[PDB]
C-alpha cells in the first residue's frame, strides 16, 4: 500500500 | 518508479506532514515516534512476506492511529486530517 509509506517518506523529503 | 496519477494524494500527506513537523517543531519525540508508527505498520506488511505466508501482522491502522493520536494530544485538528489517509482506526 502506498498511503502510510507515501506520507511517511514526506517527512524525509520535508525534513531537508 | 511507475505509472503514478493524481499526485493529490501525495501531495495532501506531505504538506500534512508540514502542519506536524511544524506543529512538534521541538517535539523530535513526535515526529521522530509518528514516522515510527506508520514504519510499524508498513514493515509487519513486510515481514508477512519475509516468512513466506505463515505470518500474521502485528499492526495495522489501528495501532498506527493509536501511538499517533497520543501524539496529538492538544492538536486534535492534525489528528483529523491523519484519518483521512489511513479510516482503519
Amino acid at each position: 500500500r502506498m498511503n502510510i509509506q507515501m506520507l511517511l517518506e514526506a517527512a524525509d523529503y520535508l525534513e531537508r | 518508479s511507475l505509472q503514478n496519477n493524481q499526485p493529490v494524494e501525495f501531495n495532501h500527506a506531505i504538506n500534512y506532514v508540514n502542519k506536524i513537523k511544524n506543529r512538534f517543531q521541538g517535539q523530535p519525540d513526535i515526529y521522530k515516534a509518528f514516522l515510527e508508527i506508520l514504519h510499524t505498520y508498513q514493515k509487519e506488511q513486510r515481514n508477512a512476506k519475509e516468512a513466506g505466508g505463515n505470518y500474521t501482522p502485528a499492526l495495522t491502522e489501528q495501532e498506527v492511529y493509536a501511538q499517533v493520536a497520543r501524539l496529538f494530544k492538544n492538536q486534535e485538528d492534525l489528528l483529523s486530517e491523519f484519518g483521512q489517509f489511513l479510516p482503519d482506526a
